[PDB]
């Protein structure tokens, strides 16, 4: 929902630092700037300027939107970048929006993101995990099925076959999600506990 | 403690001004302070901390009661965060 996202971030870094240190207490030495005309320029440029997207504005902003969807791009990314195209077009008074504004609304997202959007707090490194979970849940009920008087087991037990060797170690909670989600499909019964073999 | 108070009022109105071999020292401390702050807690080298070293130098300025005042001063500034980050570890 947020139109643009900065990590603003930077390392520990001399050739920065050594700038940034001086620069600091630069401040502490003495007795261009439109230090108020800026809020007043703003504020005449919010009452008088209203942009619009010209067709040469379009086919790029289109462009650009097949390219990153090409390279990874939901729609409120063009979505973002028409709003932006119009602030940059606002910015320099200019009342029209142009290729050479669209190319800066582009270059700032790119900035912002590239600097698998990460739904659900999902990544394809970790979804493929739950697909081996359950995997690993079938595999595990079935072959006890076999081997053991009964199709069900203690949850213990479960902790205890599954996070001591069968992977690299998997905490409780994602053998509830994928567990869960097998419900949802219905192929084993929890009970208060205790979980059973369809 | 009244003549404590009397001595600070009059101490605090001084607001001494830099001298240039200040600004030149403190980064030159600031920065070893970064770099080992990159080498077990929270306790980095932020800004803050060179402010810190700023304001910290300017209040013991004042109790020596001068326009401004030379690097043996700012020595002993960086010697409260020192100590301050050595107990922390201990």
């Amino acid at each position: 929902r947020f139109d643009l996202v900065y990590l603003v971030l930077d390392k520990v870094d001399e050739k920065n630092d050594r700038e940034l240190a001086k620069h600091l207490t630069n401040l502490y030495l003495e007795d261009v700037l439109p230090v108020e005309f800026l809020t007043m320029y703003i504020s005449y440029a919010k009452e008088h300027i209203h942009p619009i997207i010209t067709e040469a504005a379009k086919t790029e902003l289109v462009r650009a939107y097949v390219g990153m969807r090409k390279m990874t791009a939901t729609t409120r990314q063009l979505e973002s970048m028409i709003r932006l195209a119009e602030a940059h077009a606002k910015m320099k008074l200019k009342n029209v929006v142009e290729l050479e504004d669209v190319q800066e609304a582009v270059r700032l997202i790119r900035s912002a993101i590239k600097d698998k959007i990460d739904m659900n707090l999902v990544q394809t490194g970790k979804s493929v995990i739950q697909r081996k979970l359950q995997e690993d849940l079938s595999r595990e009920i079935m072959n006890v099925l076999k081997d053991q008087a009964s199709d069900s087991m203690s949850f213990n037990e479960l902790i205890k076959q599954i996070n001591e060797h069968s992977q690299d170690r998997v905490e409780s909670s994602d053998i509830q999600e994928a567990l869960s989600r097998l419900q949802q499909e219905d192929k084993v019964i929890v009970l208060g506990g205790v979980r059973r073999s369809v | 403690p009244s003549k404590m108070r009397e001595y600070i009022a009059y101490a605090k109105t001084k607001r001494p001004v830099m001298s240039e071999a200040v600004n030149d020292y403190v980064v030159q401390a600031y920065i070893r302070l970064r770099q080992d702050s990159k080498r077990f807690s929270f306790g980095q080298a932020t800004p803050r901390t060179l402010l810190g070293i700023i304001r910290l130098s300017q209040a013991l300025a004042k109790l020596r009661l001068a326009d401004m005042v030379d690097i043996d001063d700012v020595e002993e500034a960086l010697r409260l965060v020192r100590v301050s980050k050595e107990s922390l570890y201990q």
